[PDB]
């Protein structure tokens, strides 16, 4: 199933920047910093794919469409809890 | 040198938006 692949590849990708927070808590490698926003970026347009992958599947009477949304809201959260990381860790200096 | 980005992902982005018409 190609949407529960992009859904995995999601989470992973997202704790993967998670845990290079976690590791290098300096707000440094202008790099590293422009590549996070980059891969942000990806993210969030990567999660209106499956949201509009979820609408246009709207009358496929096998798919599980609230079992989707949920999986989608969760990333959302996830992305969100991210955000938040990475704008609080640049307040913090230099 | 340090490498963030997930391998397979845009691969599995571009199955999923070839999908979409699929009706």
């Amino acid at each position: 199933d190609p949407f529960q692949q992009v859904v995995k590849d999601t989470k992973e990708q997202l704790n993967r920047i998670n845990n290079y927070i976690t590791r290098h808590n300096t707000a440094g490698d202008d790099d590293q910093e422009e590549e996070i926003q980059d891969i942000l970026k990806d993210v969030e347009e990567t999660i209106v794919d499956l949201d509009r992958s979820i609408i246009v599947m709207k009358r496929d009477e096998n798919e599980d469409v609230s079992g989707r949304e949920a999986q989608v809201k969760n990333i959302k959260q996830q992305l969100d809890a991210l955000k938040l990381r990475f704008d609080r860790r640049i307040q913090e200096s230099t | 040198k340090k490498s963030l980005r997930v391998s397979s992902l845009n691969k599995d982005r571009r199955l999923l938006l070839r999908e979409f018409y699929n009706l």
